[PDB]
């Protein structure tokens, strides 16, 4: 999905 | 003394200080109870909080300038002032749930922005950056009332009723009978004789939804999943008027990503746009392209809405907030990070009259008042 965040920790 | 909540992503520390990156559950927000604030705002991993003295604080990714903080690249892990405003009393923020820019609109009706540039949607007649707020010279006469912010273009409303639109044209957002990028605030002619009160912009290929003083719901703009609300998937770049909420007493307009919420007096939810990871509320992740109410909230009175990227927040008038929608990084509240495919009671906030809610891209709030 285009607008699914990711979790960068 | 307002009491707030915050849970979701934190991996850019978009909720002021709390340890761990998905608070799956809703948490007490040390930093900002301390505020005393009347409106909080999510953006893309970002998070603003207006208080009643009419400061503004921010905290979270700092790209872009989106914090408008001075700044363009770290995070800003604790809230912090946005001292270039500390000469007004601001009294509502305005930014997306996808968005890298801002909006604040003070008491006396001035509008400054900050943050991403592109397409124009600070306003400036320009496409640069804003590291810091900046009034929007073109609305300096104009007694402006409402804003909001999509992903790529802006919108303001005046006493009066006008709304005014600028930014990305492309799909036709702007609502001035083309696709043209507009660097300045301009007049949507289209809806003169009617007032205006209040209007929502969408993420990518965006919507625009306002709403008039007579009940009213136009959209335009982009018609992918029909987030437009008139059936099929064309969009349009003048507003039309979306019949399905006639005299419905819509009394509130949201959009999230590429999909639209209504709220009404009598505290019916209404959405229709992109069904996937189940951000409409209906328990299965279809598309819905012409309004519908969220069945899974009848005889719940809501009184406040909030949506994010992909989910929903509903407050009912007995202080009880109810998630629906993705849950990857536990921004529904529920403990885990499994999708609400329907309304579910939000966990952890027994004891508080939540009066308020918002979202940002990945994250919750919840305050009281």
């Amino acid at each position: 999905d285009e607008d699914k965040d990711k979790d960068e920790t | 003394r307002t009491k707030v909540f915050v849970w979701g992503l934190n991996d850019k520390d978009q909720l002021g200080g709390l340890k761990g990156s998905k608070i799956k559950v809703p948490s007490f927000s040390e930093t900002l109870s301390a505020l005393n604030v009347v409106q909080v705002a999510g953006g893309s991993k970002s998070l603003f909080a207006v208080t009643v003295e009419g400061k503004v604080y921010a905290c979270g990714e700092a790209t872009n300038g989106r914090l408008g903080l001075g700044i363009s690249s770290g995070t800003v892990p604790i809230p912090r002032q946005i001292t270039a405003l500390s000469s007004y009393v601001v009294k509502k923020v305005a930014v997306h749930s996808g968005g890298r820019h801002a909006t604040a609109l003070t008491v006396d009706g001035k509008v400054f922005s900050w943050g991403e540039g592109d397409d124009g949607k600070l306003g400036h007649f320009s496409r640069m950056n804003c590291d810091k707020p900046r009034l929007i010279e073109a609305l300096k006469t104009k007694r402006i009332r409402d804003i909001a912010c999509g992903s790529s273009h802006s919108a303001a409303l005046t006493s009066s009723g006008e709304l005014y639109t600028w930014g990305l044209g492309e799909y036709g957002r702007l609502g001035h009978g083309d696709n043209t990028t507009q660097l300045k605030p301009k007049m949507v002619k289209v809806l003169l004789g009617h007032r205006v009160i209040q209007v929502a912009c969408g993420s990518r290929d965006a919507q625009t939804l306002a709403l008039t003083d007579e009940g009213l719901v136009f959209s335009w703009g982009d018609g992918d999943f029909g987030k437009l609300g008139r059936g099929g998937s064309e969009g349009c770049n003048i507003p039309q008027n979306i019949e399905r909420l006639n005299g419905q007493g819509v009394c509130q307009i949201e959009c999230g990503a590429q999909f639209s919420l209504a709220l009404t007096k009598s505290g019916v939810v209404w959405t229709w746009g992109k069904g996937d990871y189940f951000r409409l509320g209906h328990g299965s992740d279809v598309h819905v392209r012409k309004p519908q109410v969220v069945e899974g909230l009848r005889g719940k009175k809501i009184v406040h809405v909030a949506v994010g990227a992909l989910h929903c927040l509903a407050v009912t008038d007995s202080g009880q907030v109810y998630a629906w929608g993705d849950n990857d990084h536990g921004q529904q509240g529920n403990g885990t990070t499994t999708v609400n495919r329907k309304p579910t009671l939000v966990q952890g906030l027994e004891g508080q009259k939540i009066t308020r809610v918002a979202c940002g891209s990945s994250h919750s709030v919840a305050w009281t008042t």
